[PDB]
């Protein structure tokens, strides 16, 4: 018969499944390379940028105070001792009762977070603009006039305190003071304060149920949490003060706050989360070359992970990437 | 080379890190819409993969 040239059946049926499975392989090497070394090249870039720019030094400093700090068994336990777990887990269970989605697919975790918000706000912790008068009754703050601020005394020095706001009671003459602590275990005792300490303690609380948690910092003086919902598998915005669960617009639209930057901090990394929150009344970002900020985070996130293993380094990097696309785009998924 | 849209570069990153099951059919759809990358794929996929690893 031939040579006529046999046709086969179909042409180059170009194998994607081959080339797809291949790549995923190649990618992983690309990723595991990225999160390596700290080649002294980009090291100066860092050591240096932290001197060009204070918004840099600002994030660097905070990373140091905020990423590792809430991973502390000793603490986690104390908080757990201290909270009313019976009550929390009862209500969480009661709300799981009234069905928790068709797929109860780690949804429990979300119902827990939500109920912690409620306990914290309705029950546990209490807001404090001026303090009540230590000698006069409880409900009694608006007859306190403030005589400024000053350093901690011996006792309150223990609890990582910088400023103690002092106040005079016009109805009795005694001086209630309001130390401003950073030791979140102290807060468990005092059970009162402002966004600030509200947030300090609430981050720790979330961390004590072994959730994956973050401290979000808005440069225009507010602070809150991000928690990772395996059921929504993305980060979810948690603000304890407003007993709010998935409402990142809250600030920008409901409050009509104007904001410029938002930064997350956690054991696993530091990430610019502005785009989640600053969705109108945008202020000029005029603090740091956007290129440099990207770098800054990446270098800290990278540093934060030398002692992780290849499976960890990768699974994390993907979560991050899933985030970028969420922020870069306008939506979830 | 290489140039694909920002929107694709996104949905590529999206899946190659988040739904790798769908990486094949997305590559289907790219050679679908980009002639000159249907040529690079065949002519050598190993270059096409490493070019691709540039976004
Ligand atoms: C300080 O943090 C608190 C707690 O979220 C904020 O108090 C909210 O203020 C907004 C602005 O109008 C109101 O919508 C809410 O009613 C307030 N919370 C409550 C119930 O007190 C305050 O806005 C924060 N300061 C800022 C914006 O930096
Ligand atoms: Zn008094």
């Amino acid at each position: 018969s031939s040579g006529l040239v046999p046709r086969g059946s179909h042409m180059n049926n170009i194998d994607f499944d081959s080339i797809a499975k291949m790549l995923l392989i190649k990618y992983k090497d690309f990723i595991l390379s990225k999160f390596k070394k700290a080649a002294p090249v980009e090291n100066i870039r860092f050591q240096n940028l932290v001197h060009t720019n204070q918004f840099a030094q600002g994030v660097l400093g905070q990373s140091q105070h905020l990423c590792t700090v809430y991973d502390n068994p000793s603490w986690h336990s104390i908080v757990l001792e201290t909270l009313d777990l019976d009550l929390i887990y009862k209500n969480v269970d009661k709300e799981f009762a009234k069905d928790g989605h068709a797929e109860g697919e780690n949804i429990y975790t979300d119902y827990l977070v939500k109920e912690l918000l409620r306990y914290f706000k309705q029950d546990f912790f209490k807001w404090c603009n001026k303090p009540d008068c230590n000698h006069c009754g409880q409900n009694t703050s608006e007859n306190m006039t403030p005589l400024g601020s000053q350093g901690p005394n011996g006792e309150e020095s223990k609890f990582n305190c910088g400023t103690v706001e002092i106040y005079k009671c016009n109805r009795c003459g005694n001086i209630t003071r309001f130390p401003r602590y950073n030791d979140p275990i102290k807060l468990l005792e005092t059970r009162k304060g402002r966004c600030g300490e509200w947030c300090n303690l609430f981050t720790l609380i979330l961390k004590s149920f072994g959730l994956d948690v973050r401290y979000v910092w808005n440069r225009e003086d507010h602070v809150w949490c991000e928690y990772f919902s395996n059921f929504l598998n993305r980060w979810v915005h948690v603000d304890s003060c407003e007993q709010s669960f998935d409402q990142p617009y809250i600030y920008s639209i409901n409050w009509n706050k104007k904001m410029s930057y938002c930064i997350a901090f956690g054991k696993d990394g530091v990430v610019d989360v502005s785009k989640r929150y600053i969705l109108q009344n945008e202020l000029p970002r005029d603090q740091i070359k956007e290129e440099d900020l990207k770098f800054l985070c990446q270098f800290i996130t990278k540093r934060l992970r030398y002692s992780l293993n290849d499976d960890e380094i990768y699974q994390l990097a993907c979560r991050d990437e899933q985030e970028q696309i969420e922020l870069i785009r306008g939506k979830t998924q | 080379s290489i140039g694909l849209t920002v929107e694709d570069l996104l949905s590529l990153r999206q899946v190659v890190s988040g739904n790798p099951e769908a990486l094949a059919p997305l590559l289907e759809n790219i050679s679908a819409r980009y002639p000159q990358l249907r040529e690079h794929i065949m002519a050598n996929p190993e270059v096409f993969v490493s070019m691709l690893l540039e976004a």
